[PDB]
């Protein structure tokens, strides 16, 4: 995380620690939220707060905050690289790629395959069987470790 | 909500 990144969490942070003592609570987070409207439930915000407390200490610190905004942010960056990833494949936009663009994919990027191995690439990634990759299988393939 | 309520709101709904 840059300092950049940080500074600007340090900033929401704050907004929500309305005291300034390095965790937010429940009842502050409700002051807040009802200082900006919103009004909502003892429910709602324990939620809120449950989702965050990595360590069940009952409020949210800096750091876990922190842990829980650079997880959005690179969750975020990453589906957006991943949906501009697939429009390199999907020639014509139409949300599947067929062994055609495949093929005229390869031949523009400069690569190399036969059409038996542009086959074998789009059934590797074709987990419903109807001989075309949509996003999630796509996303399948991207996301290989 | 509009934008800049809906990107508050969302810090800690999200
Ligand atoms: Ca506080
Ligand atoms: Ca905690
Ligand atoms: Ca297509
Ligand atoms: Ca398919």
């Amino acid at each position: 995380l840059t300092e950049e990144q940080i500074a600007e969490f340090k900033e929401a942070f704050s907004l929500f620690d309305k005291d300034g003592d390095g965790t937010i609570t429940t009842k502050e987070l409700g002051t807040v939220m009802r200082s900006l409207g919103q009004n909502p439930t003892e429910a709602e915000l324990q939620d809120m707060i449950n989702e965050v407390d990595a360590d069940g200490n009952g409020t949210i610190d800096f750091p876990e905050f922190l842990t829980m905004m650079a997880r959005k942010m690179k969750d975020t960056d990453s589906e957006e690289e991943i949906r501009e990833a697939f429009r390199v494949f999907d020639k014509d936009g139409n949300g599947y790629i067929s062994a055609a663009e495949l093929r005229h994919v390869m031949t523009n990027l400069g690569e190399k395959l036969t059409d038996e191995e542009v086959d074998e690439m789009i059934r590797e990634a074709d987990i419903d069987g109807d001989g075309q990759v949509n996003y999630e299988e796509f996303v399948q393939m991207m996301t290989a470790k | 909500l509009n934008k800049y309520q809906g990107f508050i709101f969302d810090i800690v709904t999200k």
